[PDB]
């Protein structure tokens, strides 16, 4: 069959944002169908995102992120049948990030560090905070104080935000486990 | 101990009472047309009042944490 | 559902990346020049809207921003000229009527044709306002703005169906018959539009009179648009080549239209960059064939393309040049293999899966380039201190150092494997290890940390 | 039925590399079918690799390694029905390996040891590193410091690279276990 | 122990009062026609007030921590 | 107690007013078209004021921690 | 301990300060037309600066590992 | 304990300075028309500078480890 886009994908989006795509399939008889969105720089190097099954109508609504590259190819794949890709030119974000801590309104402490020293500083800070959390609370203290330390790093110019989600993933599974352990036999 | 709590209470009250004079002095040094301190230094002075508040809120904390043991 | 092509995307991307800032009132919009940084021309944003109208849904946020800017930059139905930032060495904006505001009406109408009902209502309201203002005097307005008004009225009658527009343009036609290079170009463009809508000979007579009558790049862009409307390959190709002589293009992102090559202030004047985009896309959509779309050409000195004809299944480019030298043509295409022919020497070429590029050497006299897509018996080809080991040793030493230090400070093993994880991270931060070993050890440390947490 | 090769296998490949083969079957009705690639020196001594099932189209894409022998027979087997083999002459790699550690650009410490002394040195180094890892971290420390020590051996002229994959296999299973232990009841 | 309270409070007030003198000396040493030589010397000279502020804000915390022990 | 605290500021002031002469001396010893300092001894001599100011900065921390214990 | 940290800091700073002289001496011995040291020896001298860096980064490590106990 | 710092630094600098003498003696003993006899003697003679460098780089580490203890 053929696949089409019911919504125009926004060209030139911000660096690390996301956008919705409205992709609808053709000769889908009545059943949900698989799809995958390979997004990446250059058609050869694609990173897969957005698994899921489209609705019985044949239209699926998906979320696509934007990489930190000048040219990004986004390829909707039916997983077996026809596929299609389109190119997007997201705004590039500079490697060095400058952070301004505002104190007493007008005065602002502005500073920017090279990415390597910022990464190592954030890593050592995460070590210290996770060790303190382990000493204080325990194995759950590891996760709690990791979240706290990564928050305090995000407040400064340090480790990026998405690292949080990693921890936020790992907690979730653990939570599920305990809930299950309190439900069945 | 009761004595430690009383001392911490009076210390916190003293900190609250003479916070405004410290803030006014910092503003006199930094705020205004006269640049007594350069940008980085001026931002540092604007940070000092909060560092002072942090000291007022951490000193009883470490005191209790070490005392209870 | 349509997607913008590469040339339009490149031009708009360059303009947005370079010419996007904060207006005095709050809505983000385009300023005029890279150096001026103060003036915000609503006419300029109208030009950008004209450039980006056919693929409006792609740049939804920017179009919404500039539409809000236009909404707050209109008094009743007529737009103001500038929103100036005061020079330091509550509204701050000169209230004079904006030149080429008929261009604004045309841009809003073009936006309305493809959607954006807000833009269509805006175009109708401003149409009524300016038509009443013109009927108040007669023909005492800017002439190019009047021509763009006739174009906007034609579009509005095309997409709205209201009959009054018809009568209006007829009267407006008389006004244009009642009356520089750029104004002559717009007058001829409106002549051609009037002929296309009403098929009256006198409009063609005036248009060919302007044709026979024929620095500051934009004038060349209006000339190319006029020639595209007429259908003269020679004039339109010459004007678009003059346009291309002073543009900076790289393959992935940038497509910048300079305002003057000889002038010191080349820069990117916002008055011309959307005009250049419109000229390029008009030339491609009209004269280029379905697949092989020529949008950029680096012609050194005063070399100019004369003709571009799709004869049968082969494209012919007739080009004139001076003092030999090499020109470089870039074609938007999908096919991978096809053969080019400069004179009769079978030169080679470069072709990605979306862009092909030829860089041949041309003779002083007129020369013909024949591009045959999907050809039989293809001839042309598709060709175009410390060191690492020391750093790796230092990385191994650092890794063992931090692991041992962590184990010494805290006797727990879970903290130790977590420190191994963070040590992989640190040694990657300093680029002491290749990403392969760093990632392998990081994943191993992750799984071993979770195993150690489980085993406690 | 009959089996055929849709892609020509590269004769004379490097010593320890791999290549893809494109093998398609005949009278396969509509179902996936098993296959196995017996690769080895001389047709009598074949070592089996590349299990898997071909696609319903009847074409399977497989990876074949190259042994350190002058003549290698690669035999695609349908596992029951017809089979076919072809011979390849890979480039032989010398038993003694010479390693050059570059320091300060031009100067390079070059050395090469006999395979037996290199093997015993790497083995003793692996002992020391694995014991240190066990003392420091624990049972997971065994795997982590084994990976680290084998990396530091690969940096020198020592134990070959593929040993890593062994450990990289054994970790994987363990990881799977813990994931399962955090999912079900 | 209010005598030490007054001692640290006078310490911090006097430090902020005298800080303009330190800034004046640093600026005179590192301004145009610099006799301290521009480069790492200027960076260290600008660092002196920063670490001086760090000391001025850390030493009251540690003094209060010790005196109530 | 407070005597050494104010002596810390006195020492900081005396150090910041004693640096301009030692830096002038080292610059005079290292400057010129053909100075008798060569290139390596020149680097060490230039580093000497850097270590001096590093000591000037570190000493307040040592005094503060001595007062702590 | 604070004293151990201060000593380690000054030792690391000294190592950083007089690393370049060691590197220059090694280059003078090895680099250049004059072969003061043969190939294997010359490679050894080119390795010495990194061995020196390794010593600077391992000595505090073993110190802390033994001290914390 | 800066005296020992200077001691080890002078140790390593003097070792690298005097190493050319060791190389000269070894080369004179093991070059053509060798009086030390070619064979295992030559291998050991070439090994002397290598283990000398090993000592010259290991003994500062152990001395620094012991002195800060």
């Amino acid at each position: 069959g053929t696949i089409s886009l019911l919504s125009t994908p926004p060209v030139n989006p911000p660096a690390y944002s996301y956008f919705y795509i409205e992709f609808q399939f053709l000769p889908t008889n009545n059943t949900p169908q698989p799809y995958a969105i390979f997004v990446g720089p250059n058609p050869n190097n694609l990173t897969e995102v957005a698994e899921g099954y489209t609705l019985s109508n044949g239209t699926g609504y998906a979320r696509v992120p934007v990489i930190n590259a000048q040219t990004e190819y986004v390829d909707i794949v039916w997983v077996n049948q026809n596929y299609t890709m389109f190119e997007i030119f997201p705004q590039i974000q500079n490697a060095t990030t400058t952070v301004t801590l505002s104190a007493n309104n007008n005065q602002g402490f502005s500073f920017s560090l090279p990415t390597w020293v910022s990464w190592v500083i954030g890593a050592v800070l995460m070590l210290i905070f996770m060790g303190v959390g382990w000493k204080f609370m325990g194995p759950a203290g590891l996760a709690i104080f990791g979240i706290f330390g990564l928050f305090i790093a995000m407040f400064f110019g340090l480790l990026p935000s998405y690292l949080m989600y990693v921890i936020l993933f790992i907690v979730a599974i653990v939570g599920a486990r305990i809930l299950t352990k309190q439900l069945g036999g | 101990n009761v004595g430690l709590l009383i001392g911490l209470f009076i210390f916190i009250l003293v900190g609250i009472v003479l916070l405004p004079v410290i803030t006014s002095e910092v503003s006199s040094l930094t705020s205004g047309t006269s640049p007594a301190v350069t940008g980085t230094n001026a931002t540092l002075l604007n940070l000092v009042p909060l560092f002072y508040i942090l000291i007022l809120v951490i000193v009883p904390a470490v005191l209790a944490y070490k005392m209870y043991r | 559902v349509s997607l913008p092509p590469l040339y339009v995307e490149d031009a708009v991307n360059a303009e947005i990346q370079q010419l996007w800032s904060k207006s005095p009132t709050g809505v983000y919009a385009f300023h005029e020049a890279p150096s001026v940084n103060n003036s915000f021309w609503p006419d300029d944003n109208a030009k950008f809207l004209e450039s980006i109208a056919p693929w409006w849904q792609s740049y939804s946020s920017y179009v919404n921003s500039t539409l809000q800017f236009l909404q707050q930059s209109d008094v009743n139905g007529l737009f103001i000229k500038r929103f100036e930032y005061p020079l330091n060495p509550w509204w701050e904006a000169v209230w004079g009527e904006n030149y080429y505001e008929g261009e604004i009406i045309y841009a809003l109408a073009l936006l309305g044709k493809y959607g954006n009902s807000q833009a269509l209502q805006m175009a109708q309201q401003a149409w009524l306002s300016y038509y009443n203002q013109l009927k108040a005097y007669n023909g005492a307005t800017y002439t190019s703005s009047l021509a763009r008004f006739i174009m906007a009225t034609i579009l509005l009658y095309n997409i709205t169906g209201n009959t009054q527009y018809s009568n209006a343009y007829t009267q407006l036609a008389n006004w244009l018959l009642q009356y520089f290079l750029d104004i002559s170009a717009m007058a001829g463009q409106a002549m051609m539009a009037l002929y296309a809508v009403t098929k009256n000979i006198t409009y063609l007579l005036d248009a060919q009179l302007v044709m026979n009558a024929i620095y500051y790049t934009y004038k060349s862009e209006l000339v190319s648009e006029f020639g595209d409307a007429i259908g003269n390959n020679t004039l339109a190709s010459l004007a678009i080549s003059r346009v291309w002589q002073r543009t900076s293009y790289t393959y992935p992102t940038s497509y910048i239209y300079y305002v003057a090559r000889y002038g010191s202030g080349l820069q990117m004047n916002s008055e011309t960059q959307p005009w250049g985009d419109v000229a390029t896309q008009f030339y491609v959509n009209t004269w280029s064939p379905s697949n092989l779309d020529l949008f950029w050409a680096s012609l050194p000195n005063n070399n100019y393309i004369t003709n571009q004809t799709w004869n049968g299944t082969a494209l012919f480019i007739h080009l004139y040049a001076y003092q030999q030298s090499q020109v470089q043509l870039i074609f938007l295409t999908t096919t991978v293999n096809f053969n080019v022919l400069v004179n009769g020497n079978y030169t080679n070429y470069e072709a990605n899966h979306q862009i092909m590029q030829i860089a041949p050497t041309l003779e002083p006299g007129p020369n013909t380039i024949i591009i045959i897509p999907n050809p039989k018996n293809q001839v042309s080809q598709n060709t175009n201190t410390l060191t690492q080991n020391e750093l790796m040793l230092l990385g191994f030493v650092i890794y063992f150092v931090i692991i041992m230090v962590t184990y010494g400070v805290s006797r727990n093993k879970t903290i130790t494997v977590l420190s191994s994880i963070v040590a992989v991270a640190i040694v990657y931060a300093l680029a002491l290890w290749p990403t392969y070993m760093a990632f392998i050890l990081g994943a191993v440390g992750f799984f071993m940390l979770f195993y150690s947490i489980s085993r406690r």
